[PDB]
């Protein structure tokens, strides 16, 4: 399973098992025993508009 | 009828059983290295992980 989205720079830390915040409980939750991997990369060149 | 302490064997058996039960019950009040000895305190203060 692959889940893709775009978030702010400071919220990447919230993506983790047993993590509490704003995204971590109101937008996307990961199970405590989650197995897999997470990939993040900057997109200020194309995903940011003047 | 008069002299006591002649039945020490049965009395000491009873005392041993009572002491074992008492120490087993009292062991429930120990941290064992945790932060508290009552589960609800941990379940109320700390987060799951």
């Amino acid at each position: 399973y692959a889940d893709s989205f775009v978030i702010r720079g400071d919220e990447v830390r919230q993506i983790a098992p047993g993590q509490t915040g704003k995204i971590a409980d109101y937008n996307y939750k990961l199970p405590d025993d989650f197995t897999g991997c997470v990939i993040a990369w900057n997109s200020n060149n194309l995903d940011s508009k003047v | 009828s008069s002299t006591a302490s002649a039945l020490g064997k049965l009395q000491d058996v009873v005392n041993q059983n009572a002491q074992a039960l008492n120490t087993l019950v009292k062991q429930l009040s120990s941290n064992f290295g945790a932060i508290s000895s009552v589960l609800n305190d941990i379940l109320s203060r700390l987060d799951p992980p």
